[PDB]
């Protein structure tokens, strides 16, 4: 899972 | 001493809504106040407070006390349809009488009841309750829960031009919903805590909202809900929105939802990862788990972009498809490592941005 | 080994759901077997077993395997209404196909699946499913849960003459219900485990359809439609419920079931949260219920009842009384009292089929 | 609470 920022 | 007599039906919703929210004993009680033909009921947890006003037609005596919230509501709820509830303070115990039913409740002083400190409103407007319900319902699921970044454990309420906007995110997925309320508003943005969002949702006649620097208030009929705002800086959600999502997919909301729900059965129970392969008018969803089991779904979609592969947490995708509740959806992609903007194909009011998984 | 079958989604759901109703990995799987136009699904936890038979119209190949119960049911449930589910064994993987949906499931050998050891039936009879539902529903709530007296963690099933009877108790309250089934039965009494009572109860959604019950010395079987539920019996001695039934309850009270229930529910609010004690003062055509708690709060209810006996006071756990009033679901209730230290028999004023005995609390 | 036996 990649974070939005 | 305090005294009032009132119908059961005029006390139920006022008691139910006020009892909605024990650490310290007085927080489990409701402060009752009789004054000038009005019974005021007040519940609080120190962060938020709900005030309900019930008009008194029969004779009454002014005064105030606090009584157990749950027991007093259960007493009033348990009484028969059309019951007349006679209430009166006798020393240190409140007496509730109706027919041949008598209840002696314990009390704590009205002076010991906590009250939210006074504040001044900066923004103020009115809107239908359904517009506020839609705004919260559309973004509530994307709020974080017990996140170390305390400012994400809540919903951003933002006024700009003639629109009220709600924003909610947990760092992985984001939800925005904007609705026009037909009134010129100033540029203001505040974080309502997740507990206050739930209570504001629970009480939805017009709705009047008053917002300050550290507090928010909501007036629905004879109820007045007030909550402290989260004192933190919400991330600039505009910086996250996909800038140039060239690749556009269009499919049936239900068919896409049922395919992701079926594929999720054989996805990793911890990471919930699914792989999406988009090609000319086709979407293939694949799910793998450590037991070497595999689920595969091929759907007919509307897609004319370049062929690409992208990973996603299937729960975050299903949460967006469950929230949209529409005929068709629009997935707006960029590349395998960038976020996807998901919307209703017939409406731009609500947009959802999901960060993918490296799969 | 070369197992294959094609079947409708609707013909697989209830069979899968009932069977799927872990400690060892194979107990979390369902044994699937195809043979002579029949698909058999079997689930087990070693104490009880559910076998469901689904008839195969379309072409099939015989064989057997075991597959994850929950995932296979969720796959079939998730598929669209009217779906055709094509299943086939490919090496050590069971493949499930329907439309453009493909699922490869892991397997464990059919030889490794546990089976309940064979037994001989002593008693056997048939009755409507609604009669068995009524018998269980009327007494289920009085069974004990995690009681050290293991024999109370279950329901007594007893046959006598032409009646099937169910008895359940936890030492404080007792429930007994008898229903005539119109067949001459032998005198037999067995304890069905509370897990088995729940499983047996969860599969009776066919009202007047028949149910065949076969009882053995250590096992009980229930045939509902195409299902076969089997459970081990609790190996203990159930107390003589006839001994504890009130012998001479001279004092008779009669009141409205709902009015009495709403009064006990209201008084219960200010009763002790752990002991749930209420005090009943009965007098000429009147019942006064009182409840006290450690916060010195008091609830008091006075009702109009039909009572011509001597004045008496008696304590009770309000939850046990409310459970009986919720179970009766009638217009008027009859409480048959003796003294302040003896049990009460509570019944429907219009029916003797179900009786309830509650032991009081010392006031 | 009194026991039945």
């Amino acid at each position: 899972q990649a974070x939005l920022f | 001493h305090m005294k009032f007599t009132v119908e059961r039906e005029h006390l139920l919703k006022p008691l139910q809504q006020v009892s909605g929210p024990p650490t310290l004993p007085i927080l489990g009680n409701l402060l009752l106040q009789v004054a000038d033909g009005t019974l005021s009921l007040t519940g609080t947890d120190l962060e938020m407070e709900m005030v309900a006003r019930v008009a008194l037609v029969q004779p009454h005596e002014p005064g105030a006390t606090t009584v157990p919230a749950r027991k007093f509501f259960d007493i009033c709820r348990g009484l028969p349809e059309g019951a007349e509830i006679a209430v009166q303070l006798e020393g240190e115990r409140m007496l509730v009488r109706s027919g041949r039913s008598r209840f002696s409740l314990s009390t704590l002083p009205a002076a010991d009841f906590p009250n939210l400190d006074d504040w001044q409103s900066e923004v103020e407007f009115t809107l239908p309750q359904a517009t506020m319900k839609r705004l919260i319902e559309a973004t509530q699921f994307s709020m974080a829960h017990q996140d170390v970044r305390y400012y994400l454990n809540g919903m951003l309420f933002e006024t700009e031009g003639e629109e009220l906007r709600t924003v909610a995110t947990d760092g992985h997925r984001l939800a925005v919903c904007s609705m026009p309320i037909g009134q010129s508003l100033p540029s203001h943005s505040v974080i309502v805590p997740r507990k206050g969002v739930i209570e504001l949702m629970r009480m939805l006649n017009p709705l009047r909202v008053q917002i300050g620097s550290n507090n928010i208030r909501a007036h629905v009929g004879d109820f007045i809900f007030t909550s402290k705002l989260v004192d933190g800086r919400f991330p600039d959600y505009r910086r996250v929105l996909p800038k140039n999502p060239d690749k556009h997919l269009e499919a049936g909301c239900d068919l896409l939802k049922q395919a992701f729900a079926r594929a999720a059965i054989l996805s990793n129970e911890k990471f919930r990862g699914v792989r999406l392969y988009v090609s000319e008018n086709q979407l293939k969803i694949t799910a793998n788990n450590p037991e070497q089991e595999e689920a595969e779904e091929i759907l007919d979609v509307t897609y004319s972009g370049a062929e690409m592969e992208i990973g996603f947490n299937v729960s975050y995708v299903l949460d967006v498809l469950n929230a949209l509740k529409c005929e068709n959806v629009r997935m707006m992609l960029t590349d395998s490592v960038s976020s996807v903007q998901i919307e209703d194909a017939a409406s731009q009011s609500a947009a959802y941005v999901v960060m993918p998984m490296r799969l």
